[PDB]
């Protein structure tokens, strides 16, 4: 049998949720920005020698559409919480997404990974130490990614699968 | 004296005529926002809605259009030389047929708009309501069959022609 993992990608506008997902699904990156409402993808992968089916829900909506996003998040078994290293608001918003996950999953212990995206950029407004401290305070992994160079992309999604497997 | 203007869209589906939708624009309560939509509908400033598509159609919620400058729903422009301020929030998203401005946050009105197909109260106070379907709500309902849960359309829904009536 092949186990299926329902992974949900959340975070503020423009942080790279879709670019990260498309790197995983389609192995490329583009500079074009196509704003998301919601898009779902499926892909078979091998993780630690075991073939697995990933369902990726790529979300959007920030606070104005958060009540609608609840319904997609309720499907998820694990979450990527994405901010961009050059976007202070996106880091300050992580708390909101964390609280939304805990509420919709009705649990204090939900598989999650903090993702600091756009690590290819030559400038940044959020310290790596801030993100490490936030992830430690949540008890979750922190992974630095770039959808542009593919740095950390597989690690972010595969780590999230391992977090799900440890929760069960 | 000036009565609230009436404008029309002739809608096409993959190039095939579907029907006409007309709108009353509430110039009496939101004159600047109504005037923008009116002038974009006639094309009298040399740009406007004619030929543009409804790039998001969400059944049970709304049909969004008005991007005549970009390919990804990020474009459009107002008649005011710049994005313009939220004029007021007097009017609410009370039910099907309401015409309201799309935006990217406060004071970012351009040309994009949406036509509600249901009451959308959660949008009150963030999107400026400025008109309402007068005739042809059945055409808007027919358009919904080509939308989906995330707004992606299965046929290309265009404003084949548009202008002012009466
Ligand atoms: C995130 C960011 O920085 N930007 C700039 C982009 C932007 O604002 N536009 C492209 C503008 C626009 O289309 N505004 C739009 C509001 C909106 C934009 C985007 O990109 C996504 C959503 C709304 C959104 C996301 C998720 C979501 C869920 C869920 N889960 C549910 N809904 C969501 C909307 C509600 C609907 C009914 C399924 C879809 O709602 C809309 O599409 C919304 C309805 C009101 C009018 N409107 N779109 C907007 O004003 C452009 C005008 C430049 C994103
Ligand atoms: N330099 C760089 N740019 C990136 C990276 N990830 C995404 N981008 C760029 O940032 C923009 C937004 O990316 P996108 O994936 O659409 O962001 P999103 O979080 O899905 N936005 P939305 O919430 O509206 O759906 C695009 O122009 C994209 O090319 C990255 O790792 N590095
Ligand atoms: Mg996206």
């Amino acid at each position: 049998s092949m186990t299926e993992y329902k992974l949900v990608v959340v975070g503020a506008c423009g942080v790279g949720k879709s670019a990260l997902t498309i790197q995983l699904i389609q192995n490329h990156f583009v500079d074009e920005y196509d704003p998301t409402i919601e898009d779902s993808y499926r892909k078979q992968v091998v993780i630690d020698g075991e073939t697995s089916l990933l369902d990726i829900l790529d979300t959007a909506g920030q606070e104005e559409y958060s009540a609608m996003r609840d319904q997609y998040m309720r499907t998820g078994e694990g979450f990527l919480l994405v901010f961009a290293i050059n976007n202070t608001k996106s880091f300050e918003d992580i708390h909101h997404y964390r609280e939304q996950i805990k509420r919709v999953k009705d649990s204090e212990d939900v598989p999650m990974v903090l993702v600091g995206n756009k690590s290819d950029l030559p400038s940044r407004t959020v310290d790596t130490k801030q993100a490490q401290d936030l992830a430690r305070s949540y008890g979750i992994p922190f992974i630095e990614t770039s959808a542009k160079t593919r740095q950390g992309v597989d690690d972010a999604f595969y780590t999230l699968v391992r977090e799900i497997r440890k929760h069960k | 004296s000036m009565v609230n203007p009436t404008v029309f869209f002739d809608i096409a589906v993959d190039g095939e005529p579907l029907g006409r939708v007309s709108f009353e624009l509430f110039a009496d309560k939101v004159p600047k926002t109504a005037e923008n939509f009116r002038a974009l509908s006639t094309g009298e400033k040399g740009f406007g809605y004619k030929g543009s598509s409804f790039h998001r159609i969400i059944p049970g919620f709304m049909c969004q259009g008005g991007d005549f400058t970009r390919h990804n729903g990020t474009g459009g422009k107002s008649i005011y030389g710049e994005k313009f301020e939220d004029e007021n929030f007097i009017l609410k998203h009370t039910g099907p047929g309401i015409l309201s401005m799309a935006n990217a946050g406060p004071n970012t009105n351009g040309s994009q708009f949406f036509i509600c197909t249901a009451k959308t109260e959660w949008l009150d106070g963030k999107h400026v309501v400025f008109g309402k379907v007068k005739e042809g709500m059945n055409i808007v309902e027919a358009m919904e069959r080509f939308g989906s849960r995330n707004g992606k359309t299965s046929k290309k829904i265009t404003i084949a022609d548009c202008g002012q009536l009466e």
